[PDB]
RNA sequence: UCGGCACCUUACGAGAAAUCAAAGUCUUUGGGUUCUGGGGGGAGUAUGGUCGCAAGGCUGAAACUUAAAGGAAUUGACGGA
RNA sequence: GGUAGGAUAGUGGCCUACCAUGGUUUCAACGGGUAACGGGGAAUAAGGGUUCGAUUCCGGAGAGGGAGCCUGAGAAACGGCUACCACAUCCAAGGAAGGCAGCAGGCGCGCAAAUUACCCAAUCCUAAUUCAGGGAGGUAGUGACAAUAAAUAACGAUACAGGGCCCAUUCGGGUCUUGUAAUUGGAAUGAGUACAAUGUAAAUACCUUAACGAGGAACAAUUGGAGGGCAAGUCUGGUGCCAGCAGCCGCGGUAAUUCCAGCUCCAAUAGCGUAUAUUAAAGUUGUUGCAGUUAAAAAGCUCGUAGUUGAACUUUGGGCCCGG
């Protein structure tokens, strides 16, 4: 009878067995245990501002070979320590030490992107003046 | 790492980790 | 909460008043009166939405405060006065006498009558019971208490109320073959007199009714209003006699009179 | 153009039933020179303080700061 | 607190953003009917899907089932009224067989070109939107006005807005004001 | 995952990219008139048909 | 002929194949029913309970990391075959 | 649970007094979590489902936390009171006063959310009441939350495109001009701005419209891409496993179709990308409908309770009539 019970009165044994085997998914176990808010530095959010401590240069994973130019960020809302990629040609000169950056996930919902070991966040804005709009020429950083 | 030989290494560490809690109790 | 509510939200109104969704946040709440809140029709709804005499709810006030409208011969200057079923509405100027009756769609007909029919009304007997000092009284669907009835009058019947002195002129007994005006639900506005009545001792008596086109439709007894014998209504029936032409037949007539 | 129209039976009985702003429009009434909306509500709330005609507090205070 | 003002989307997007079959076909459509966007194509494609699924459930019923007798014959009647479904071939099998250019032909931008009067679809749209062609006596500046097979006779240049009469026009005046200015009295 | 690579070279290539300005050209039309200009360039006044169609032919 | 341990041949069928009269009667998907799985690790680990004299047993995670791990067969290559 | 009383507006372990030992639970009670108010409903969807619902309607709860109460038909009320707790204001130090989870606003928190504006004209509500009141509400301001419609050009003469005629002989002939001429033409209109009128409570805006208002019509459309998946370059300059890109596979070590740029081209277009979540994709949650020999997955084996599931059998057929 191919495993499962088929009967009319067996709606519970099917429904119990579904919830039992529902936990082996990746999203249902994450959503129902609430690990987005408990773990996971951006506590369920999409963007989190933080304070720049440091400018790290992370080595790219083999077989790639480059220095990836991240920064180290303590989150304002949480106090947790994260490493944040600074994406473009240049743009590490645009951040600073000790000023505010708006971050984001990088795009793999965790799961550090590609050759970049452990770095799973990037930088959207610095000083609220938007790295991409700084990188082109469009905006100027606030001086003081 | 034959998994059987990783096991007897782990079972060694299973004793030591429950020794260090009885050490502190 | 904490007591009685004084507001009616628009879109929480009864749907058969055909109030527009926009252009105003609130509905006219029916005041306390002879008929229930969801079974009535406030005078502002009649004089502005049905008759189009008033533009605003302020001109409903400017009409009622000149003693113009009178429900059952008494003026009732309340803007939100809950005029309901069988209520005769008299306008002295314009000489118009209306009787609030249901059209077959389940709404309130803009149905003129004349003065000899405006001199009376009908009322479904809610209960028959002895009052204090032994005086019997009967209670009608508009909550009227009338003392010393005919002893043959029982519940679910209909009495003819003289409306000047609120006296039972005669009564229509509830028995088979007598015009039933269905007064609630999806069958609201349907006539047809009988098939029989099925009892259900315990609650919710059901009444089978088959109209002019022999369409049987079962209705609860508490939605039944007897309005006459076979044929011969005791009031003027609205433009359509409560027949329930289906939408295929409804599209047939409107095309039959839009090409003339 | 499409609108909506009214012609009353007499000019005086127009004046009974017609709203004020329409009569202000036609020269048949003058808009009242009441004060502003919040100034009325402020003045109402200042006058919620006094209990009575206030002549007694008017003569008591003018006594007290005189001496 | 009020009634929620109801709104809906009038178009939908393909599940595949880059198909060579689909991108060449619609660019053929947009250059044929003088369209501005694929959104003007996506609008019609979304109209078709609802119309097609409004017959697919109706056809799944019995025939002489009165909802199919009511909604189906009303479904045909609107399509026959607008000119999408022909005066022959009035059936629920033939509202499933409709296509995009059936509706695109009934656009006012197409009909202003089909009924003479425009000498392009790309001149038709700049006649309509430029406060020329009237449909009844009503000036329409909408190119998806979707002419309804009884308005076609009265489609004409507007009573106002020259090409329809009674006034020269804006740059026609200023030239004639200049030509009178430079020549003489 | 050595965290201290040399950061002095950031923006090197962009700085030593020689600045060549964008060439000023007459503008292209917008909306419907650009879909008109795509209709001629793909279905009316197309000439080269190499393979199937090549909208960006590179010089050989 | 009844029942069993198998086997042989074919492959109607099945499968990704190796093979299988069951591993078939399965998109032409429903005879009944129990247990288990949800990419690889972390890890049968931590913690908690429970069992045992103990070794350990049963139940049993998550953070974090990863773009492949694996299965079957083909061709080569190599074998102190 | 019974019996009686008290209380209630009344039922009732609601409470009290006495008496009995019950009541619930593997059909999940009791307990723990919830970034849980419930429903109408919303997003996605072949079908089945999956996920959301604080939020325009309805029901509940609460007015910092609790607790108590007065009045009144109606409140355990908070734009009422009383007390404690917490916070916090003025003060001449004796005292006194407070409660924006109403509206506008401020701070703080933040990734994250607008005016200390105008009016009761509409909707309705309250009251001795046609008149007064109404941050209920409506109107404007800010407003790329989401949604609708749809400008940025059009049409020609001039150049060469060629599809040709009668064997164009070798082009003319009264061809048929789509592309091309940073040529040349005269027309069309709203964006904007305004006489006015309309709108409106009053305005503003729209709707209408006199005078104005395109030649680079600078009145200039952007956002992302151009190795594959995926539509579009083995063009040019620079860099040289650096800088950098890249969701993934992967490009860079001197000819880089993947970096940075010019050019050209592509996709969507007043929008488009990014992040997070969720849905389809996913028949990768499988009721429909998954897999378990070897890919992860038959309990070491047997018994057995709940659960699930269970052989066949009982009025069949015929004759007639009405009847859509
Ligand atoms: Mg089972
Ligand atoms: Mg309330
Ligand atoms: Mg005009
Ligand atoms: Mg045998
Ligand atoms: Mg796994
Ligand atoms: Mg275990
Ligand atoms: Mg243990
Ligand atoms: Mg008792
Ligand atoms: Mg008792
Ligand atoms: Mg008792
Ligand atoms: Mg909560
Ligand atoms: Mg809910
Ligand atoms: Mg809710
Ligand atoms: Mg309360
Ligand atoms: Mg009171
Ligand atoms: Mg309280
Ligand atoms: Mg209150
Ligand atoms: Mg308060
Ligand atoms: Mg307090
Ligand atoms: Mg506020
Ligand atoms: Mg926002
Ligand atoms: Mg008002
Ligand atoms: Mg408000
Ligand atoms: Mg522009
Ligand atoms: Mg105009
Ligand atoms: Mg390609
Ligand atoms: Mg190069
Ligand atoms: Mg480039
Ligand atoms: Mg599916
Ligand atoms: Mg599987
Ligand atoms: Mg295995
Ligand atoms: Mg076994
Ligand atoms: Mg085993
Ligand atoms: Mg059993
Ligand atoms: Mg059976």
């Amino acid at each position: 009878g191919k495993g499962k019970p088929r009967g009319l009165n067996s709606a519970r044994k099917l429904r119990v067995h579904r919830r039992n085997n529902r936990w082996a998914e990746n999203n249902y176990k994450k959503r129902l245990l609430g690990t987005a808010f408990k773990s996971s530095p951006f506590g369920g959010s999409s963007h989190a501002k933080g304070i720049v401590l440091e400018k790290l240069g992370i080595e790219s994973k083999q077989p790639n070979s480059a220095i990836r130019k991240c920064v180290r960020v303590q989150l304002i809302k949480n106090g947790k320590k994260v490493t944040a990629f600074v994406p473009n040609d240049g743009c590490l000169n645009f951040v600073d030490e000790n000023d505010e950056v708006l971050l984001a996930g990088f795009g793999r919902k965790g799961k550090a992107k590609g050759d970049i070991p452990g770095v799973r966040f990037k930088v959207v804005k610095v000083s609220g003046v938007s790295l991409l709009a700084l990188w082109k020429e469009k905006k100027e950083k606030p001086r003081s | 790492m034959r998994a059987k030989w990783r096991k007897k290494r782990t079972r060694r560490l299973k004793r030591k980790r429950r020794k260090v809690r009885a050490r502190s109790k | 909460a904490r007591g009685p509510k004084k507001h009616l939200k628009r879109l929480a109104a009864p749907h058969h008043w055909l109030l527009d969704k926009l252009s105003g946040c609130y509905a006219p709440r029916p005041s306390a009166g002879p008929h229930k809140l969801r079974e009535s029709l406030p005078l502002i709804v009649f004089l502005r939405n049905r008759l189009k005499y008033a533009l605003n709810g302020r001109e409903v006030k400017a009409i009622l405060m000149q003693r113009h409208v009178k429900v059952d011969g008494k003026v009732r200057t309340d803007t939100t006065y809950p005029a309901g079923f069988m209520d005769v509405i008299t306008l002295d100027a314009t000489n118009e006498n209306f009787r609030l009756v249901y059209d077959v769609k389940g709404r309130f007909a803009v149905h003129r009558i004349t003065d000899e029919e405006a001199s009376y009304k009908l009322g479904k007997v809610k209960k028959v019971q002895l009052g204090k000092k032994g005086v019997p009284y009967v209670v009608t669907h508009d909550g009227r208490t009338i003392r010393y009835p005919d002893p043959n009058i029982k519940v679910n019947d209909t009495v003819k109320i003289d409306l000047a002195s609120g006296k039972i002129t005669d009564f229509i007994k509830f028995d088979a073959g007598k015009l039933v005006y269905v007064t609630g639900g999806r069958n609201l506005g349907r006539i047809g007199t009988i098939v029989h009545k099925e009892r259900h001792d315990g609650g919710f008596d059901l009444v089978h009714i088959k109209d002019s086109l022999d369409n049987t439709f079962v209705t609860r007894l508490n939605n039944v209003f007897v309005i006459g014998e076979q044929g011969k209504p005791y009031i003027s029936l609205p433009k359509g006699k409560g027949i329930k032409l289906s939408i295929a037949e409804e599209r047939d007539r409107r095309r039959a009179q839009q090409g003339l | 153009s499409v609108g909506f129209g009214l012609v009353y039976n007499s000019v005086a009985e127009a004046k009974k039933f017609e709203p004020t702003y329409r009569l202000v429009r036609y020269g048949l009434a003058e808009k009242v020179e009441k004060a502003s909306r919040q100034q009325r509500k402020q003045k109402k709330n200042r006058d919620k303080k006094i209990f009575g005609t206030g002549k007694r507090l008017a003569k008591k205070v003018a006594r007290r700061n005189a001496d | 607190p009020r009634a929620p003002r109801t709104y809906s989307k009038t178009y939908s997007t393909p599940k595949r953003p880059y198909e060579s079959s689909r991108l060449d076909a619609e660019l053929k459509l947009a250059g044929e009917f003088g369209l501005k966007n694929k959104k003007e194509i996506y609008r019609i494609s979304f109209q078709l899907s609802k119309i097609r699924r409004a017959a697919r459930d109706l056809l799944t019923r019995d025939e002489k089932d009165p909802k199919r007798l009511f909604e189906g014959n009303a479904l045909i009647r609107r399509l026959v009224r607008v000119g999408v479904l022909s005066e022959d071939k009035k059936k629920l099998d033939y509202v499933l067989a409709l296509k995009v250019e059936d509706f695109l032909e009934r656009r006012l931008q197409t009909q202003v070109y089909k009924l003479g009067l425009a000498k392009s679809v790309h001149h038709a749209r700049v006649l309509i939107t430029q406060r020329h062609i009237a449909v009844g006596k009503q000036i329409v500046n909408i190119p998806s006005f979707m002419v309804r097979l009884d308005s076609e006779k009265h489609i004409d240049f507007a009573p106002t807005s020259p090409f329809g009469g009674a006034r020269p026009g804006r740059v026609a005046r200023r030239n004639a004001a200049r030509k009178a200015e430079a020549s003489g009295e | 995952a050595k965290v201290h690579g040399s950061l002095a070279r950031a923006g090197k290539v962009k700085s030593q990219t020689p600045k060549v300005e964008k060439t000023e050209k007459p503008k292209k039309p917008k909306g419907r008139a650009y879909k008109r200009l795509l209709y001629t360039r793909r279905f009316v006044n197309v000439t080269l048909v190499n393979g199937k169609r090549r909208m960006n032919p590179g010089p050989s």
